[PDB]
């Protein structure tokens, strides 16, 4: 056991990261609507709209 | 002279009565969601127990 490092935190900390993103794209696809909302999103359908 | 100017000016209330509901509903959605996010903040608390 180390003091300095804590890989299932860091393991933990990673996965909030991506749980977060994936709230706050799934938060603004239900504000706005729009599952085609920006260019970020596939471009050829944001174009072709 | 004058049935040209309404048809110029004229509005279908249809069209205004249900683009009324979808943004009534519009609303609400935003608002929920944005009840969401403000609740969102909250919750690192427990890491600081």
């Amino acid at each position: 056991t180390s003091i300095l490092t804590n890989n299932s935190a860091m393991a933990a900390l990673s996965g909030v990261r991506s749980i977060s993103s994936s709230m706050e794209d799934t938060q603004s696809r239900i504000s706005s609507g729009l599952r085609v909302g920006s260019a970020s999103d596939n471009a050829a359908y944001w174009s072709i709209a | 002279i004058e049935s040209g100017v309404g048809r110029l000016v004229d509005a279908d209330m249809n069209e205004e009565s249900t683009r009324l509901k979808a943004l009534q509903t519009q609303q609400q959605l935003a608002i929920q969601a944005l009840s969401i996010a403000n609740s969102d903040s909250q919750n690192v608390l427990s890491l600081f127990r």
